[PDB]
C-alpha cells in the first residue's frame, strides 16, 4: 500500500520480537505482487532496514530478513541491488561471525532467485569479490564459503561472466594445492562447473595447467581434478588425451591405495570420451589391479577396477568377442565373491556384459554358452550365501542370462534348484529376495523344455504352493505366476508327455481358490489368481476334482467387476478350445449374455477380447446354444461393424461367419442393421486386408446356408445395387471381390458373368461406372473360375482398352490380365499374341501381362516363363518410353522366379547391348528391390554393382536410370549399397555437375528460353544425396557432400527447393561441418533473397521468386538455429524488403 | 586377582547459571514442579503443559512464569538481554 | 488488315512451334500489330483468340488417350512450351495490350491472359479428372517407395496455380489440393491401422515420424507452399491422434518395461497434438507414484528399521524417473511436475509410514540414514549427501527431520563415530540453505561448545602440568544445558577411583566460570579400564556405569543383582540392562553355565559373578554398546517431545498474529497460522483449534461478544 511500508518500518524496530517478525512478514507479503509503490526513497529505507534486520537479536526474524532479500532484488533500482550484494559480500569478511554466515546465506538466496539483463552485474560485481576471497587469503573459512558461492553462481548463471572466466580460473588453480584438503575439493567442484561455460580458450589453459603440474609433487589431487572435468566436460576434453592416458598409467603403477582414483579417472575418462580408444591399455590394468587384495585398505581398488570393467563393457559392444575371450568371463566369474561391496560391483559388471550381448568368426551367444558351466559352478557356491544381497544377484543373473539365451540352463537345472528353493525360505524382510527368486524361477520355467523340470517338480511345488499363501501379496502374485507355468510344465498339451501330475493337482489348485475366492487382497493378486486358476483348469482340469463346476461358477461370478471382468474373459477363452474338451455348458447360459453386455463399453481391449470369446464358445459349444443367446449378442453388433475400427469390425465379422458356420437358423436376424452394415462396410475406402478377407469369408458362408431374402442373386443386387442407380475407387474393388466370392461359392454361372459383358459391350448408354464394376467383377471372378467358355468376352474386354476413360481402360487391363489366370493356357498365349499383333494396345496389354506374371500361380507359369521372357527381350522397341517401363517391370517380376538363373542373364546384356537394352535391364533390376528383406537380396547384394558402379559413367539417359536405381535401393534396403558407396559416390557427385553442352538457347526477340537436357539427370543426383541423408550417413565424407550441396543452391529452381531443405536437414543433423562452411552456404542463400525480376514479367513470374525467396530463408533460418557461433561470420542485414521474409517464414 | 584399573575417563557435563538451584526465579518455586499458577489452579488444558523453557542465554524458567512475564516486558528477567526461547 | 493478318499469322505459328527467331523478324511482327493498331482492336484480338482455340483443341488430340506418367510428361512438356510461346506472343502483341484499351493507369497483360484463359479451356479437357489422377498415382508410387520423377508433378501444380484467374489458388485447390489431401487422409489412415495390427507400437512410432518427415519434402519439393500447414495438420491428425489410446495404453508398458528411448519418441509425437501431451503427464504422475509405493512395499519390515534401505529405495525410484524425465520428456516442466507430485505423495505416505501409524516415520528415517553416513567414500558421501537434500525437499514433516538430525548430531559431537569434520560441515552448509536460520544457528551453538570445551580442556591440561597430576587421563565436555537435547539422569553413586578427577575439575571450572555450575552426565560418559587379573591383560572401553560395576569386582567375586543396585546406586530398571550387556559380553556370568542370558528375568536374588580367564582374541574390547530398548525408547520420546513443541509453536504463531491484527475471524487466523508454519509442518486443524482455546484460557485472546468465531487480542 502506502502508509503501510511506513508503519511497518516502525514496527520493525519494535523491541518486541513478535512485531518485528510480523512487520517483516507483512512487508514481504507486499514485496510480492507487482513491485508497486516503490518510492526511490521507500527503497533506501526498506533495504537498509532489511540489511539491518539481517543482524536482529532474534533468529526467527533474522531468517525472515534473509528470506526477504530474494523478492527484494527483483523489486528495486539497479544501484540498490548493487548496494545489497556489495554490503553482503563485505560482511563475508566481518569480524563478527554470525554475520559472515548469514551474509553468506543471504548471498546464495539472491543468486538462486535470478535472471536476464538483471543478473548482469549482479553476479559480475560479485565475481570480483569472490576472486580476492578465493585467493589463498589465510582465512579458509572465507575461501570455503566463497568457493561455495563461486560454485553456486558460476553454474546457475554460467552463460555469462565469459570475460571473467580466465580471471576466475587464475584464482582457483592455486587452491588445488590448499593445505586444508576440503578446499581442494571445493575448488575442483568449481572447476567442474566452470567449464560448463568454458571459453573454447579456457578448457585448455585449465587442462594444460593440469598436464603441466604433473611434476611428481605429492597429493594425487590434480588426478581427481582431471577425472572431475571429464564427467562435466567429456566432449571438451576429447581433443586432449594422448598426453593424458599415459601420464595417468605411468602413475597408476605407483603402489598406493588412492590408486583407485586413476581407475576412477580411466573409468570417467572412458565412459564419456567415446572416440578415445585406449581400451586395451585399460582393460589390462583393471583386470590386473582387480584382484589387488593381499592381507587393510586395498579393496576400493578392486572396486574401481570392477566399476571400470563395468563401464567399458557397457558401451564398447563392438568388443563382445574380445570381452568373452580375454579375462572377463574367466576372470569376473573368477572373482565372483570376495568382501561384500566389491563382490556386488563384480556381479553388476557381468550383468552389463550379459545386457551388452543382448543383440536384438564364432559368435557372442555361442561364446556365452561356453561360459556356463563356469557361471553355474560359481553361482552354486554363492546361491547358498547368508547375504540376502548376494543371492539376489545370483537370481537377477540367471534371469537376465536365461532371458538372453532362451535355452541356457538345460544341462544344469539340478544344481540350481537347491539354490532356488533354498532362498524361497527366509532371512527376512527381504521380500525382494523371495520375489526375485520367484521371478527367476518363473523365467526359467518359461524357456526350457518342461521335461527338464519333471524330476524336480516333486521338490519344487511345496515351496511355491507356500509362497502363494504368504502374508505379503507381492510375494503371493509371483508365487501364483510360477504356479501357472508350473502347471503347463506338468500338463504339456502341445507336446504330449508321460509325467503324472495328479499328485500335485490338489495342493496347487488349493492355494489358488484360496486366492481366487477372496476379495480382500490386492487386485493384482486377484487377477494372477483368475489367470492361474484358468490355466489350472485348462490343463489338468480333466482329473480335477469335482470342485470344478463350483469353480466355473466362481468365474461367471467374478466376471461382473470392472477389474476381474476382462482377465476372466480371456481366461474363459483359454478354457474353451483347450485339448481336454472342457465343458462350459452351464456358465454359457447367463454368462454369454453377460459377455454381449460388454460389447457396449467402448473399451477397445474388452470389445476385442469379448468378441474373441463369444467366438470360441460358439465354435466349441454349439449345441448348448439357445437361440435366445445368439440374438442377445446380435443386437450389440451394428455399432461394431464400423469402418472406424477395422480390427473390431473383422473380429465381429468372424463371429457371424462362425454363427452361420455352426448354427445357420439364426440367419433370419442377419438382415436388420447387421446386414445393412456389412454392405456399408463394403463401400468403404478404408476396407483392406484383415476385415476384407473376413468380409469375403463371411458372404461365402452365408449363401451356402440357403436363406429367404439372402440368396446368391439376392446379395449380388445388394452389393452391385447402389452402383446400378446412377463413388470411391476402392469401393468397386471390394465389391467385385465379394461378387466373385459369392460366385466361386455357388457356381451357377453364365447368367451373371455373361450378364456382365452385355454390360460393357452394352455401351449403348451404360454408366461409365458400371463398365468399371463390371470389368473388375469379370476380373476377380475370372481369376478363380474358368471363363474359357464365352469367347464373346476376349473382345469385349479389349474393346474397353479403347475407352475414353483411364479408370475403365485400366480396369480392362486388369480384367484381361486377371481373367488370364483362370485358365492360363487358353489365355496367356493370346495375351503375348496380341502384344505383338495389335501394338496400339501394347501398354495396357503389357500391364495385363504384368498381372499375369505378378500374381498367377507359380507352377502354371514356369512353362511360359521362357516364352514371356523372349517377348520382353524383343519389346525394347522403345516405341513409347513409358512402355519400356512396364517391360522392365515385367523382366524384374520375372527374374524373381528363379533369380539364380536369370539375374546373370541380365548382368550380361549389360556390356554388349544398346542404350535401351542397357536401360531396360538396369531398370528391371530396380523393380527387384523389395521393401522387406527377400531371397534375392543375398545374390542381389553381389551383382548389384555390376549394374551400378558401372552404369554411372556409360552414356545418356542410361546414367539417369542408374541414379534412380541407386536412389531406389538406398531408400529401402541400403544393405545392398553400404559396400558400394566408396565406388559409387564419386560418380553420384559427378552427375551433380552441369554439362554446358546439354544446354541450348531459344531466342525470339528479347525472349530466350533455356533447354537444359542435364537438369533431370542432375535432379536425380541431388535426390540421391537427400536419401543418403536418412540412412547411410556415417560412411559419407561429410564435406564432399557439403561441397556439392553448395553447388546446388545456385542451380535450378526445381533443384533449389531440394537442397534448401537438404540444408535444413543438415542443420539438425551434423552441425559442425556446416558452421565450418556456414559462410560459403550463405553467399548463395543471400543471392537468392536478393535477385530481382524485371516488371516486364508476368504475374506468376514474381510469385515464383516470392516463394523461392521465403523458401531460402526457411533455410537461412535453421542456419541460425545451429549453435549461435553462426552469428560470427557476417549476416542478418535487416532490410525493409528482406524483413517481410523471415517474418512470413516465421 | 580380580582388579580393575581406570586408565582414562571422558566425561561430559552441562552447565547452568548457578544463581539459583533447579529453581524458577520468577515464581520462586521449582522448575521441576509446576509453576506456582498451575499449582494453585484447577487441573486444566494448561496444567497439562507446564514445563521448563530455556533462553539462548541459558537461563531457565517455567514456560508459564516467563511466558507470563513477557506479556509486558521483553527481556530475560535475570540477564537484561532480549529473551529468546531455545529449548522446552 | 488482311494484308497483315497473314504474315502476322505466319509468325504467330512459327512462334508457337519453337523455331528460333531473328531479332529482325521478332520486330516485323511487332510492327504488324503496331500498324494494325495505329491505323480493329478486337478483330486482331478475336483472330488471335481463334488461332489459339484452334491450336489447343488440335493439340488435345495428341494426348486425349495418353494415360499415366505420360499425360504427365505430355501435359507438362506442353505447358512449359505454351507458356513461353505465349510470353513471346504477348510480347509481339504489345500495342494490342496497351493503346487499344488502358495502361499506366502487376504482371497481367490481356493478350497473355488471353492465352492462359484459353488453355484452361484445355485444362478442363484432360486434367480435372485425369492429369490430376495420374499425379495422385505417381505420388502414391513414391509413398510406396517407388523413386519417381517429381518434375512431372511440379509442372502440373505450377500450371494449376497460374491457371487461376501466388494469390490465386482456386484452380489449384478445386482441381487438385482437395483430392490430394483426401487421398492423403485415406492413404495414411489405411497404412496406420494396418501397420498397428501387424507391428509393435514402438515400430509404428518410428514409421509415423518418418512419414511425417517424408511428407515434408513432398511439399517443399513438388507442391505449392499453400498446402503446407494442412498436409501437416492432416497427417498428424491421422498418424498421431486417432491412435492416442493405443499410444496411451502403450505409454504404460513403455514404463512397465524401462524401454525409455521410445518414450522420448512418443513424447516428440504427441508433442504435436494440441493438449495431447496432457494425459501423458497424468499417467506419469500416477505411474511414478505407484512405482514408488511398490518399491517400499517390497522392503517389508526391514525398511522400517533400515534407514539406508528405506532412503535408498526412494532415492532409486526418483533417480530413475528423473533422468528419464530429463532425456525422454525433454525436461518439460509439466513433467517435472508429475514426478514431484508423485514423489511428494509416496515419500510422505507409504507402507512404512502406514505400519508406523505416522507419516513422521519417513523424515526420522531420512535423518537416521544421514547419521549412518556421517559416522566413522567421498564421492558417494558428498553426492549421497546431496541426494539426501533432494529427498528432504519432498518431506512434509520437516521439523521432525530437524529434531532428529540435531538429536543425533549431538550424540555424535560428544561420544562417538563421527567422520571427518568435513562431511559434517558440508552437511551443515546444505541445511543452511534448505532449512531455516533459527535452525542452522541452533546447530551452530552445539559446534561452538564442542570447540569451547576443546579449548577448556587444553587449559585444564596445563593446570595439571603446573601442579599435582591426576590418577588417570581425564577429559571432559562442558555443554550449555540450554543448547543440547541431553538430560541428566539416572541417580548415580560415583566410583571412588574417579572422585579425584571430579573435584579436581569442578574446582577448576568454578575458578574459570564463577557464575556457572556443572551437572555431570554419566549415561553419556565413558573411559578406559585395564585388566591385570586374566590370562592376558586388556583395555576395555566402558561407559561410566559399566566401570562403576566392574570396579566392584575388586573386592569379592559374586554380587547379587541387589548387592549392586545398592552399591553403585545405579538404578535396577536400568542397572539390569547394563548387566545384560556385561553378561552377553562375557566378564560376567550369572551362576549356571548354559547362556540363555539374552532373554532372562534377572531378579534381585540372581547372582552375578566375575568370570576369570578367556576373553576377546584382541587386546582392546569395547564393552560399551547400545542397550537394545535404549534406541526405541529415545525415538518414541523425541517424537513425544516434537508433539509438545508443535502446540507451543502453534500458539506462538496464533499470538504474534493476533498481536498484529487486533481482531480476526477463526478462518482468517487458521490460514495465517498455516502460512507461517508451512515450511516446517502442516498443523492438523483440530489442533490449532484446541490451541486457540488454551490461549483464551491463558487470557491472550477473548472471543468478540456479539460475534462468535471472531477473536480479539487481549493486551
Ligand atoms: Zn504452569
Ligand atoms: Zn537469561
Ligand atoms: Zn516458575
Amino acid at each position: 500500500a502506502s502508509y503501510h511500508i511506513s508503519n511497518l518500518l516502525e514496527k520493525m524496530t519494535s523491541s518486541d520480537k513478535d512485531f518485528r517478525f510480523m512487520a517483516t512478514n507483512d512487508l514481504m507479503t507486499e514485496l510480492q505482487k507487482d513491485s508497486i509503490k516503490l518510492d526511490d526513497d521507500s527503497e533506501r529505507k526498506v533495504v537498509k532496514m532489511i540489511l539491518k534486520l539481517l543482524e536482529d537479536k532474534n533468529g526467527e526474524v533474522q531468517n525472515l530478513a534473509v528470506k526477504c532479500l530474494g523478492p527484494l532484488v527483483s523489486k528495486v533500482k539497479e544501484y540498490q541491488v548493487e548496494t545489497i550484494v556489495d554490503t553482503l559480500c563485505t560482511n563475508m569478511l566481518s569480524d563478527k561471525e554470525q554475520l559472515r554466515d548469514i551474509s553468506s546465506i543471504g548471498l546464495k538466496t539472491v543468486i538462486g532467485e535470478l535472471p536476464s539483463a538483471l543478473a548482469a552485474n549482479v553476479c559480475k560485481k560479485i565475481t570480483g569479490r569472490l576472486t580476492s576471497a578465493i585467493a589463498k587469503q589465510e582465512d579458509v573459512s572465507v575461501q570455503l564459503e566463497a568457493l561455495d558461492i563461486m560454485a553456486d553462481m558460476l553454474s546457475r548463471q554460467g552463460g555469462l561472466l565469459v570475460n571473467f572466466h580466465p580471471s576466475i580460473l587464475t584464482c582457483l588453480l592455486p587452491q588445488l594445492t590448499s593445505p586444508r584438503l576440503a578446499v581442494r575439493k571445493r575448488t575442483i567442484i568449481a572447476l567442474g562447473h566452470l567449464v560448463m561455460s568454458c571459453f573454447v580458450d579456457l578448457i585448455e589453459h585449465l587442462l594444460s595447467e593440469l598436464s603441466k603440474n604433473d611434476s611428481m609433487s605429492t597429493t594425487r589431487t590434480y588426478i581427481q581434478c582431471i577425472a572431475a572435468i571429464s564427467r562435466q566436460a567429456g566432449h571438451r576434453i576429447g581433443e586432449y588425451l594422448e598426453k593424458i592416458i599415459p601420464l595417468v598409467v605411468k602413475f597408476c603403477n605407483v603402489d598406493d591405495d588412492e590408486l583407485r582414483e586413476y581407475c576412477i579417472q580411466a573409468f570417467e575418462s572412458f565412459v564419456r570420451r567415446c572416440p578415445k580408444e585406449v581400451y586395451p591399455h585399460v582393460s589390462t590394468i583393471i583386470n590386473i589391479c582387480l584382484k589387488y587384495l593381499t592381507y587393510d585398505m586395498s579393496w576400493k581398488v578392486r572396486r574401481a577396477a570392477a566399476k571400470c570393467l563395468d563401464a567399458v563393457v557397457s558401451t564398447r559392444h563392438e568388443m563382445l568377442p574380445e570381452f568373452y575371450k580375454t579375462v572377463s568371463p574367466a576372470l569376473i566369474s573368477r572373482f565372483k565373491e570376495r568382501e561384500e561391496n566389491v563382490k556386488a560391483d563384480v556381479f553388476h559388471a557381468y550383468l552389463s556384459l550379459l545386457k551388452q550381448t543382448r543383440p536384438v568368426g564364432e559368435t557372442p551367444l555361442t561364446m556365452l554358452q561356453s561360459q556356463v558351466p563356469n557361471i553355474v559352478k560359481a553361482l552354486h557356491k554363492q546361491m547358498k550365501e547368508k547375504s540376502v544381497k548376494t543371492r539376489q544377484c545370483c537370481f537377477n543373473m540367471l534371469t537376465e542370462l536365461v532371458n538372453v539365451l532362451p535355452g541356457a540352463l538345460t544341462q544344469h537345472i539340478p544344481v540350481l534348484v537347491p539354490g532356488i528353493i533354498f532362498s524361497l525360505n527366509d532371512k527376512s524382510s527381504s521380500s525382494n529376495l523371495k520375489i526375485d527368486a520367484l521371478s527367476c524361477l518363473y523365467v526359467i520355467l518359461c524357456n526350457h523344455s518342461p521335461q527338464v523340470f519333471h524330476p524336480h517338480v516333486q521338490a519344487l511345488v511345496p515351496p511355491v504352493v507356500a509362497c502363494v499363501g504368504d502374508p505379503f501379496y507381492k510375494i503371493t502374485s509371483e508365487a501364483l505366476l510360477v504356479t501357472q507355468q508350473l502347471v503347463k510344465v506338468i500338463r504339456p498339451l502341445d507336446q504330449p508327455s508321460s509325467f503324472d501330475a495328479t499328485p500335485y493337482i490338489k495342493d496347487l489348485f488349493t492355494c489358488t481358490i484360496k486366492r481366487l475366492k477372496a476379495a480382500d487382497i490386492d487386485q493384482e493378486v486377484k487377477e494372477r489368481a483368475i489367470s492361474c486358476m484358468g490355466q489350472i483348469i485348462c490343463n489338468l482340469g480333466d482329473n480335477l476334482g469335482s470342485d470344478l463346476p463350483n469353480t466355473l461358477q466362481i468365474f461367471l461370478e467374478r466376471l461382473k467387476n470392472e477389474i476381474t471382468r476382462l482377465t476372466t474373459v480371456k481366461a474363459l477363452t483359454l478354457i474353451a478350445g483347450s485339448p481336454l474338451k472342457i465343458d462350459l455348458r452351464p456358465v454359457l447360459g447367463e454368462g454369454v449374455p453377460i459377455l454381449a453386455s460388454f460389447l457396449r463399453k467402448n473399451q477397445r481391449a474388452l470389445k476385442l477380447g469379448t468378441l474373441s470369446a463369444l467366438d470360441i464358445l460358439i465354435k466349441n459349444y454349439s449345441d448348448s446354444l439357445t437361440a435366445a443367446m445368439i440374438d442377445a449378442v446380435l443386437d450389440e453388433l451394428p455399432p461394431l461393424i464400423s469402418e472406424s475400427d477395422m480390427h473390431v469390425s473383422q473380429m465381429a465379422i468372424s463371429f457371424l461367419t462362425t454363427l452361420a458356420k455352426v448354427y445357420p437358423s439364426s440367419l433370419s436376424k442377419i438382415s436388420g442393421s447387421i446386414l445393412n452394415e456389412l454392405i456399408g462396410l463394403v463401400r468403404s475406402p478404408l476396407l483392406q486386408g484383415g476385415a476384407l478377407s473376413a468380409m469375403l469369408d463371411f458372404f461365402q458362408a452365408l449363401v451356402v446356408t440357403g436363406t429367404n431374402n439372402l440368396g446368391y442373386m439376392d446379395l449380388l443386387r445388394m452389393l452391385t445395387g447402389p452402383v446400378y442407380s446412377q463413388t470411391h475407387k476402392q469401393s468397386y474393388y471390394s465389391i467385385a471381390k465379394c461378387v466373385a466370392a459369392l460366385t466361386r461359392a455357388c457356381p451357377k454361372e453364365g447368367p451373371a458373368v455373361v450378364g456382365q459383358f452385355i454390360q460393357d459391350v452394352k455401351n449403348s448408354r451404360s454408366t461409365d461406372s458400371i463398365r468399371l464394376l463390371a470389368l473388375l467383377s469379370l476380373g476377380e471372378v475370372g481369376h478363380h473360375i474358368d471363363l474359357s467358355g464365352q469367347l464373346e468376352l476376349k473382345s469385349v474386354i479389349l474393346e474397353a482398352f479403347s475407352s475414353p476413360s483411364e479408370e475403365v481402360k485400366s480396369a480392362a487391363s486388369y480384367a484381361l490380365g486377371s481373367i488370364s489366370v483362370g485358365n492360363l493356357p487358353e489365355y496367356l498365349p493370346f495375351v503375348l499374341q496380341e502384344i505383338t499383333s495389335q501394338p496400339k494396345r501394347q501398354y495396357l496389354l503389357l500391364h495385363s501381362l504384368k498381372e499375369i506374371i505378378s500374381s498367377a500361380s507359380v507352377v502354371g507359369l514356369k512353362p511360359y516363363v521362357e516364352n514371356i521372357w523372349a517377348l520382353l527381350l524383343k519389346h525394347c522397341e522403345c516405341a513409347e518410353e513409358g512402355t519400356r517401363n512396364v517391360v522392365a517391370e515385367c523382366l524384374g517380376k520375372l527374374t524373381l522366379i528363379d533369380p539364380e538363373t536369370l539375374l546373370p542373364r541380365l548382368k550380361g546384356y549389360l556390356i554388349s547391348g544398346s542404350s535401351y537394352a542397357r536401360s531396360s535391364v538396369v531398370t528391371a533390376v530396380k523393380f527387384t528391390i523389395s521393401d522387406h528383406p527377400q531371397p534375392i537380396d543375398p545374390l542381389l547384394k553381389n551383382c548389384i554393382g555390376d549394374f551400378l558402379k558401372t552404369l554411372e559413367d556409360p552414356d545418356l539417359n542410361v546414367r539417369r536410370v542408374a541414379l534412380v536405381t541407386f536412389n531406389s535401393a538406398a531408400h529401402n534396403k541400403p544393405s545392398l549399397i553400404r559396400d558400394l558407396l566408396d565406388t559409387v559416390l564419386p560418380h553420384l557427385y559427378n552427375e551433380t555437375k552441369v554439362r554446358k553442352e546439354l544446354i541450348r538457347e531459344v531466342e525470339m526477340g528479347p525472349f530466350k528460353h533455356t533447354v537444359d537436357d542435364g537438369l533431370d539427370i542432375r535432379k536425380a543426383a541431388f535426390e540421391c544425396m537427400y536419401t543418403l541423408l536418412d540412412s547411410c550417413l556415417d560412411r559419407l565424407d561429410i564435406f564432399e557432400f557439403l561441397n556439392h550441396v553448395e553447388d546446388g543452391l545456385k542451380d535450378h529452381y526445381d533443384i533449389k527447393m531440394l537442397t534448401f531443405l537438404m540444408l535444413v536437414r543438415l542443420s539438425t543433423l551434423c552441425p559442425s561441418a556446416v558452421l565450418q562452411r556456414l559462410d560459403r552456404l550463405v553467399e548463395p542463400l543471400r543471392a537468392t533473397c536478393t535477385t530481382k525480376v524485371k516488371a516486364n514479367s508476368v504475374k506468376q513470374e514474381f510469385e515464383k521468386q516470392d516463394e523461392l525467396k521465403r523458401s531460402a530463408m526457411r533455410a537461412v533460418a535453421a542456419l541460425l538455429t545451429i549453435p549461435e557461433a553462426e552469428k560470427s561470420p557476417l549476416m542478418s542485414e535487416f532490410q525493409s524488403q528482406i524483413s517481410s521474409n523471415p517474418e512470413l517464414a516465421a | 586377582k580380580k582388579r580393575f584399573e581406570v586408565k582414562k575417563w571422558n566425561a561430559v557435563a552441562l552447565w547452568a547459571w548457578d544463581i539459583v538451584v533447579d529453581n524458577c526465579a520468577i515464581c520462586r518455586n521449582h522448575i521441576m514442579d509446576l509453576c506456582i499458577e498451575c499449582q494453585a489452579n484447577q487441573a486444566s488444558a494448561t496444567s497439562e503443559e507446564c514445563t521448563v523453557a530455556w533462553g539462548v542465554c541459558n537461563h531457565a524458567f517455567h514456560f508459564h512464569c516467563i511466558s507470563r512475564w513477557l506479556k509486558t516486558r521483553q527481556v530475560c528477567p535475570l540477564d537484561n538481554r532480549e529473551w529468546e526461547f531455545q529449548k522446552y | 488488315l488482311d494484308q497483315i493478318w497473314d504474315d502476322l499469322r505466319a509468325g504467330i505459328q512459327q512462334v508457337y512451334t519453337r523455331q528460333s527467331m531473328a531479332k529482325s523478324r521478332y520486330m516485323e511482327l511487332y510492327t504488324h500489330v503496331y500498324n494494325y493498331c495505329t491505323s480493329v482492336g478486337l478483330e486482331l484480338y478475336k483472330r488471335l483468340k481463334e488461332f489459339l482455340k484452334n491450336y489447343l483443341t488440335n493439340l488435345l488430340k495428341d494426348g486425349e488417350d495418353l494415360m499415366d506418367e505420360s499425360v504427365l510428361k505430355f501435359y507438362t512438356q506442353q505447358w512449359e512450351d505454351y507458356r513461353f510461346s505465349s510470353k513471346v506472343l504477348n510480347g509481339i502483341c504489345a500495342y494490342l495490350n496497351r493503346h487499344w484499351v488502358r495502361r499506366e493507369c502487376k504482371g497481367i497483360y490481356e493478350i497473355y491472359s488471353l492465352a492462359l484463359v484459353t488453355w484452361r479451356d484445355c485444362l478442363f479437357r484432360p486434367l480435372n479428372k485425369q492429369v490430376t489422377n495420374a499425379v495422385l498415382k505417381l505420388i502414391e508410387k513414391e509413398r510406396n517407395g517407388e523413386t519417381i520423377n517429381t518434375r512431372l508433378i511440379s509442372g502440373v501444380v505450377q500450371s494449376y496455380v497460374e491457371l487461376g484467374l501466388g494469390p490465386t489458388l482456386t484452380v489449384y485447390k478445386e482441381s487438385f489440393e482437395s483430392q490430394f489431401l483426401a487421398d492423403t487422409e485415406r492413404f495414411y489412415t489405411r497404412e496406420s491401422t494396418e501397420f498397428l495390427q501387424q507391428n509393435p507400437v514402438t515400430e509404428y512410432m518410428k514409421k509415423a515420424e518418418a512419414r511425417l518427415l517424408e511428407e515434408q519434402r513432398r511439399v517443399q519439393v513438388y507442391l505449392h507452399e499453400s498446402t503446407q500447414d494442412e498436409l501437416a495438420r492432416k497427417c498428424e491428425q491421422v498418424l498421431i491422434e486417432k491412435h492416442l489410446e493405443i499410444f496411451h495404453t502403450e505409454f504404460q508398458n513403455l514404463l512397465d518395461a524401462d524401454k525409455n528411448e521410445d518414450l522420448g519418441r512418443m513424447y516428440n509425437l504427441v508433442s504435436r497434438i494440441q493438449d495431447g501431451l496432457g494425459e501423458l503427464k497424468k499417467l506419469l504422475e500416477t505411474h511414478i507414484h505407484n512405482q514408488g509405493l511398490a518399491a517400499i512395499e517390497k522392503c517389508g519390515e526391514a525398511a522400517l528399521n533400515d534407514p539406508k534401505m528405506y532412503v535408498q529405495t526412494v532415492l532409486d525410484v526418483h533417480k530413475k524417473y528423473n533422468a528419464l524425465v530429463m532425456s525422454a520428456f525433454n525436461n518439460d516442466a509439466g513433467f517435472v511436475a508429475a514426478l514431484d507430485k508423485a514423489c511428494g505423495r509416496f515419500i510422505n505416505n507409504n507402507a512404512v509410514t502406514k505400519m508406523a501409524q505416522s507419516s513422521s516415520k519417513s523424515p526420522e528415517l531420512l535423518a537416521r540414514y544421514c547419521d549412518s553416513l556421517l559416522k566413522k567414500e567421498e564421492a558417494e558421501l558428498e553426492d549421497t549427501l546431496n541426494q539426501v537434500m533432494v529427498v528432504f525437499k519432498y518431506i512434509e514433516d520437516k521439523d521432525v527431520f530437524q529434531k532428529f538430525y540435531a538429536k543425533m548430531l549431538a550424540k555424535r559431537l560428544v561420544h562417538q563415530n563421527s567422520a571427518s569434520d568435513d562431511a559434517e560441515a558440508s552437511m551443515i552448509s546444505k541445511l543452511k540453505q534448505a532449512c531455516g536460520f533459527e535452525y542452522t544457528s541452533k546447530l551452530q551453538r552445539m559446534f561452538q561448545d564442542i570447540g569451547v570445551s576443546k579449548d577448556l580442556n587444553e587449559q585444564f591440561k596445563k593446570h595439571l602440568t603446573n601442579s599435582e597430576p591426576l590418577d588417570l587421563d581425564f577429559s571432559i565436555q562442558v555443554l550449555s544445558s540450554g543448547s543440547w537435547p541431553f538430560q541428566q539422569s539416572c541417580t548415580f553413586a560415583l566410583p571412588s577411583e574417579l572422585e579425584r578427577s571430579y573435584q579436581r575439575f569442578t574446582a577448576f571450572y568454578a575458578s574459570r566460570h564463577s557464575g556457572r555450575k556443572l551437572t555431570w552426565l554419566y549415561q553419556l560418559s565413558k573411559g578406559e579400564l585395564v585388566t591385570n587379573c586374566f590370562k592376558n591383560r586388556y583395555t576395555l572401553q566402558a561407559s561410566t556405569f559399566q566401570m562403576a560395576i566392574l570396579l566392584q569386582y575388586n573386592t569379592e567375586d559374586a554380587y547379587t543383582v541387589q548387592q549392586l543396585t545398592d552399591s553403585t546406586q545405579i538404578k535396577m530398571d536400568i542397572l539390569a540392562q547394563v548387566l545384560q550387556i556385561l553378561l552377553k559380553s562375557k566378564l560376567l556370568v550369572l551362576e549356571d553355565e548354559n547362556a540363555n542370558v539374552d532373554e532372562v528375568e534377572l531378579k534381585p536374588d540372581t547372582l552375578i559373578k566375575l568370570y576369570l580367564g578367556y576373553k576377546n582374541k584382541k587386546l582392546r574390547v569395547n564393552i560399551n554398546v547400545p542397550m537394545k530398548t535404549e534406541q526405541k525408547q529415545e525415538q518414541e520420546t523425541t517424537h513425544k517431545n516434537i508433539e509438545e513443541d508443535r502446540k507451543l509453536l502453534i500458539q506462538a504463531a496464533i499470538v504474534r498474529i493476533m498481536k498484529m491484527r487486533k481482531v480476526l475471524k477463526h478462518q482468517q487466523l487458521l490460514g495465517e497460522v498455516l502460512t507461517q508454519l508451512s515450511s516446517r509442518f502442516k498443523p492438523r486443524v483440530p489442533v490449532i483449534k484446541k490451541c486457540i482455546d488454551i490461549l483464551i484460557e491463558k487470557e491472550y485472546l477473548e472471543r468478540v461478544d456479539g460475534e462468535k468465531d471472531t477473536y480479539s487480542y487481549l493486551a
